[PDB]
């Protein structure tokens, strides 16, 4: 009974292990792409308001 | 012989005590082997839960 419980117990929780590792990997993929498009989107609202003033600042 | 019958009551006393001791030693066997199934079951469970915790922490941090 000990070795039977150990075998099926390992079966169940290793399957939960792989379920976990996909269940967090692909979700952090989709959030990372959302935040990449978010930071590019907030950036591409001012990208020539900044470069105009700093090319003013560089030029003597 | 009467003293042979007294030898028989000594032998029956030994039979009584020997079946008592037989059940005593078999009882200790079944006891300790069950409680080592116990505490070993528990060690297995906490280890595999801790290993799944390692999966939790490490995959989320990655």
């Amino acid at each position: 009974e000990a070795e039977a419980k150990a075998k099926a117990l390992e079966a169940q929780y290793r399957e939960r292990e792989r379920a976990e590792t996909e269940a967090l990997l692909a979700r952090y993929r989709e959030r990372a792409e959302a935040e990449a498009k978010a930071v590019r989107e907030k950036a591409m609202a001012r990208l020539d308001e900044a470069v105009a003033l700093v090319l003013k600042e560089v030029l003597p | 012989s009467k003293l042979e019958a007294i030898l028989s009551q000594e032998v029956e006393a030994e039979i009584q005590a020997l079946l008592q001791e037989a059940e005593a030693k078999a009882e200790a066997v079944k006891r300790e082997a069950e409680e080592k199934a116990k505490a070993l079951l528990q060690a297995r469970e906490r280890a595999l839960e801790a290993q799944y915790r390692a999966a939790l922490r490490r995959a989320e941090s990655a």
